[PDB]
RNA sequence: GAAAUUGUUGAAAGGGAAGGGCAUUUGAUCAGAC
RNA sequence: GGAAUACUGCCAGCUGGGACUGAGGACUGCGACGUAAGUCAAGGAUGCUGGCAUAAUGGUUAUAUGCCGCCCGUCUUGAAA
RNA sequence: AAAUAUGUAAGAAGUCCUUGUUACUUAAUUGAACGUGGACAUUUGAAUGAAGAGCUUUUAGUGGGCCAUUUUUGGUAAGCAGAACUGGCGAUGCGGGAUGAACCGAACGUAGAGUUAAGGUGCCGGAAUACACGCUCAUCAGACACCACAAAAGGUGUUAGUUCAUCUAGACAGCCGGACGGUGGCCAUGGAAGUCGGAAUCCGCUAAGGAGUGUGUAACAACUCACCGGCCGAAUGAACUAGCCCUGAAAAUGGAUGGCGCUCAAGCGUGUUACCUAUACUCUACCGUCAGGGUUGAUAUGAUGCCCUGACGAGUAGGCAGG
RNA sequence: GAGAACAGAAAUCUCCAGUAGAACAAAAGGGUAAAAGCCCCCUUGAUUUUGAUUUUCAGUGUGAAUACAAACCAUGAAAGU
RNA sequence: GCAGUCAAGCGUUCAUAGCGACAUUGCUUUUUGAUUCUUCGAUGUCGGCUCUUCCUAUCAUACCGAAGCAGAAUUCGGUAAGCGUUGGAUUGUUCACCCACUAAUAGGGAACGUGAGCUGGGUUUAGACCGUCGUGAGACAGGUUAGUUUUACCCUACUGAU
């Protein structure tokens, strides 16, 4: 969907000879509360011994971007399964938010490898400050001083299903 | 057909046993490789230089988390001076950064799951060669943080 | 063809599956029969004993 | 050849003594007392073959309506076709025991007599129905020394 | 003096079957009533 | 540092347009507004107006058009066969 | 030693105090069973539900079954021979899968209005030739579960990644120059000098150069390559992973993503909205059935009448009722 | 296993180890160590009268089995069986 | 098929738990082209006549590629179904096998096309004989003989005609 982020808190239960147990955090790219604390519980069964009948969540709050319209690069690690085994990948996205480049991201997934959103992991996301820390050429084509490039052959739509002169698609 | 249901008992069985040794290898992986600030703080007979004052109180232990923290210092260096000008960097120097980082954010908030020191976890340290029950029994993995221990 | 089970717990789940009626006083035949004898005497002399002083 | 329904048919792991349980039995077997009323479990002993009961009723738990010289009759209800009927079977008290949940009962209705009374001594009614389990109520953590750590999912094979 | 079946006259339909259901157009025909 | 606007939620806030329905048949109930007789959108539609008064609406009947529609009875787990 | 499935209990036919009976039992004034008298209801002993509960008599049809997921036994194996649990078809229409006993949705009195399920929205055909990011060009593309089957392997087709290397001390490609000396190393040969063969595989000078990678001569020569240098000036090479495409074998009347047709799609992966329509859901009317109720006055009727309220309605074999 | 004339796989005697690896009529499964096995002593309860219960089950019959009652006996110092 | 050596992927990063593609040797001699008069054949419900289409897995004819291909004649491949593919002999029959001629005598499908288009034999009995078995009546898919199905004027399809 359109993608939110949120930060989830939780914890085990305190017990006997356990009191105060520790605190943990994660950072769910989710499109509701719902999933999140249900991607939160997975990860976090994956990495303790911790079920949802045996933790609590302590707090879920919503995170957005600090200067949504800035240019930003970012650097995305993800691992996925294929039909075959499981790989890690390293990707970049050029866009304004977190969020945004999480959208592209799962949709270049779905169009280049043919995978789904149940077997993927975001590992990380990070914004890479410096130029020459670019290292795919597809990204690094925009980032060319005094950019500047048209747009031939426009296709405009139209009404009515009948026009009265031939068309013409120049811009 | 030539397969009958026994050639898919003898293949589900083979497959079966595959997978499992291979989850197994990589589960015991990961494990070694997340006991290794233990390891660190074991080698030589806890650090022998001072193998003499068995106590390690407050400010050593301290010290000790931040040498495991900055054991790669040298690669990073080398990387920095061997890196060059148009050019993006390696993927160790992306990785080993990031180690770094998520390291001393980890410092900052509570230092490391290291031995508590307070105790007879050194004996049993010194006594606990490399097996993953020492956590199961003896452990006193008590953390501390980059300041007054708690 | 030979014997199958089809059917038949639904068969006996049409009309229920019920529990037997449980009294109070269950009949003492089958129990032991000395302390059947002594329990018939007991319960005689307490019934002329109730209609004696029990008026 | 053909089928067997013999009265010990398929009883090969029912009957057999526990690891390192054989030999004779214990005394408190002998010296325990049975009423009439009382609730038994039936759990059959292999070594003693008199007074044995049939493999249906191993694991059932049925009502005491008879007491005689080394044995004790029990109610049993069993399933057949659309009904339930009773069935009477006259065991050696070798093979049963005393079920614990008649006891925890029996100190459930004392404890709720001695509540009552104590209640009435008090001045006040106090209500003795068990509940279930409840949801929580809300509370507060502290973060004192206590700062959440940041957790992520871990790469394939890297750190392994 | 029924039906099957047939003749004549009138009306209609018909580019490899006919018949049926729901709905309305067209033509013919018809009761109630204010 | 001071705001605004998104997003989510609430109102026993107001207001315009369209469609289907009008069961019941003296009074009785619960209310609302008014100091009160009264009034009311409160236990189910009334008010005003026009045309036509016969094949006009409607029925029957013969067709046409749109979509759908395999031959009945019988035995069989299974019938258009 | 799981999971799933399984027995019992969660009180008034109960608990406590006191003392009556007996021919049973105790050494006994002990017990056992059943009682008299007294005390204990705002919760009488966990949850949720309860269309009334309990009981009796009598009689019909049936006693060929089959299919699906999962777990299984015998036969290389079958739409082969057999079992276990649940759901269905038989006995059943309706919307969808073009078509179909069994799949998906949903079960049916007669109608009106609204909203939807599963499936769809280029035209057939009601409904966006919607919006968004990519991938693919097939000289039998591909197009939606059951269901109308095909990988490893090969591709100098394209897309995205992973790990190794080289590089302004100048990498890759191209042009040009060097490519030396013991030595025509040792056997075999009519002759084979790096290049028909067996042995071999060293040394010097080097910036570098093989007791030789090929072409070549009867044998020599000559050329090329391996390896160094000059010129030109920016990134390049290998192995591997997995997306779509081509090949991965097809049989005989003319034919089938349902058809037409479609190529920045009307294909494939993913996302967000709008819209279409079932005998299903909601509201209203009418019919019937079942249940719970009201109604004494005769002058006016049918007390079998009249009336109020609520719920429900599939059906073969078969039963009963009203006409 | 260690010892003893003939004695030599193996004849009889002595000691130590020995949870059953032996035996218990027959198939297999279960059970059993101051015993259910081996050796001795005494016996006839493998008797009489009839009800109740479990398995197969229609909760019919047949077969087999279980627990009491009323007699008469066996064995044992006895409880008991 | 069995046995052994390998060695890229492997046991979703382990080589030697345990696989294991591509290879590679062994084993099957009247082992110096020797013997082998042999068709060691298969086939029991089909075979033959007549006639028409379709497939390509191509025998010939057309055009190409490779080969120590001098010429001539062949061999191995690619495209290709436009066009052809016979006359006899013979065992129950057919295939296979022979004799020729030929450019060549390719391979298949259409209810193993054409068992109520036609025919030999069967399905398909009743008469009789031999062999074997049975006390016998009888039996035998062991052998040999003789032996009854017999539309079209209907609708469509097709060929011609109003
Ligand atoms: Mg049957
Ligand atoms: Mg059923
Ligand atoms: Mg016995
Ligand atoms: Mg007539
Ligand atoms: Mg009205
Ligand atoms: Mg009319
Ligand atoms: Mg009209
Ligand atoms: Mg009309
Ligand atoms: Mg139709
Ligand atoms: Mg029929
Ligand atoms: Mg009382
Ligand atoms: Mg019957
Ligand atoms: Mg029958
Ligand atoms: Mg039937
Ligand atoms: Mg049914
Ligand atoms: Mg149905
Ligand atoms: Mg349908
Ligand atoms: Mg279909
Ligand atoms: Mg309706
Ligand atoms: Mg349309
Ligand atoms: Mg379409
Ligand atoms: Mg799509
Ligand atoms: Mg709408
Ligand atoms: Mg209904
Ligand atoms: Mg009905
Ligand atoms: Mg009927
Ligand atoms: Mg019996
Ligand atoms: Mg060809
Ligand atoms: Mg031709
Ligand atoms: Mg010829
Ligand atoms: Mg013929
Ligand atoms: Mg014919
Ligand atoms: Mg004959
Ligand atoms: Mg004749």
């Amino acid at each position: 969907a359109h993608f939110k982020e949120y930060q989830v808190i939780g914890r085990r239960l305190p017990t006997e000879s356990v009191p105060e147990p520790k605190l943990f955090r994660m950072r769910i790219f989710a499109s509701n509360e719902v999933i999140a604390k249900s991607r939160y519980w997975y990860f976090l069964q994956k990495l303790h011994k911790v079920k949802k009948a045996s933790g609590e969540i302590v707090s879920i709050n919503q995170i957005n971007e600090a200067h949504p319209t800035k240019v930003k690069n970012f650097g995305v690690w993800v691992r996925y399964d294929s039909r075959s085994g499981t790989h890690n990948m390293y990707k970049e996205i050029r866009d304004v938010s977190r969020v945004a480049a999480v959208e592209t991201l799962y949709q270049d997934m779905a169009a280049r490898h043919r995978a789904r959103f149940r077997s993927i992991h975001i590992l990380k996301v990070a914004e890479i400050e410096k130029t020459a820390d670019v290292k795919r050429q597809y990204v690094k084509q925009f980032l060319t001083k005094d950019l500047k490039f048209p747009l031939p052959h426009r296709v405009q739509k139209s009404t009515k299903t009948f026009s009265y002169k031939r068309p013409s698609t120049f811009y | 057909h030539p397969k009958g249901r026994k050639y898919e008992k003898l293949v589900r069985a083979t497959m079966r046993e595959d997978k499992i040794a291979a989850k197994k290898k990589l589960h015991q992986d990961k494990r070694v490789h997340e006991l290794a600030r233990v390891k660190f703080m074991q080698d030589v007979v806890n650090s022998d230089t001072f193998k003499g004052q068995p106590i390690f109180d407050h400010a050593h232990t301290r010290e000790f988390i931040q040498s495991f923290i900055e054991r790669d210092d040298t690669e990073l260096d080398e990387l920095k001076k061997k890196r060059r000008s148009n050019r993006p960097p390696s993927n160790r120097q992306v990785l080993l950064q990031q180690r770094r980082d998520q390291e001393l954010k980890e410092f900052k908030a509570g230092f490391l799951c290291p031995d508590l020191s307070d105790a007879k976890n050194m004996e049993f340290l010194r006594n606990w060669n490399g097996t993953f029950g020492l956590l199961n029994t003896l452990r006193l993995i008590r953390i501390n943080d980059k300041g007054e221990q708690v | 063809k030979n014997h199958t089970a089809h059917n038949q717990t639904r068969k006996a789940h049409r009309n229920g599956i019920k529990k037997p009626k449980t009294y109070k006083y269950p009949s003492l035949k089958g129990v032991d029969p000395k302390f059947r004898r002594n329990h018939k005497h007991a319960l005689h002399g307490t019934a002329k004993a109730l209609a004696a002083a029990k008026k | 050849m053909g089928k067997s329904h013999g009265y010990r048919s398929r009883t090969r792991y029912m009957f057999q003594r526990d690891f390192r349980k054989h030999g004779a039995v214990h005394l408190s077997t002998y010296l325990k007392v049975y009423k009439v009323g009382d609730i038994v479990d039936i759990k059959a002993n292999g070594s003693i073959q008199k007074g044995m009961p049939h493999k249906f009723y191993q694991g059932k738990t049925g009502v005491v309506y008879n007491v005689t010289k080394s044995s004790v009759g029990v109610i049993i209800n069993k399933m057949v076709g659309n009904r339930y009927l009773e069935k009477r079977l006259n065991l050696r008290v070798e093979h049963i025991k005393h079920s614990k949940c008649r006891q925890e009962f029996l100190e459930r209705v004392k404890a709720n007599a001695a509540k009552r009374a104590e209640a009435k001594a008090q001045g006040v009614a106090v209500q003795l129905k068990r509940q279930p389990a409840q949801p929580r109520e809300s509370r507060i953590v502290s973060t004192e020394g206590n700062v959440p750590q940041t957790l992520a999912p871990v790469p394939y094979e890297t750190f392994i």
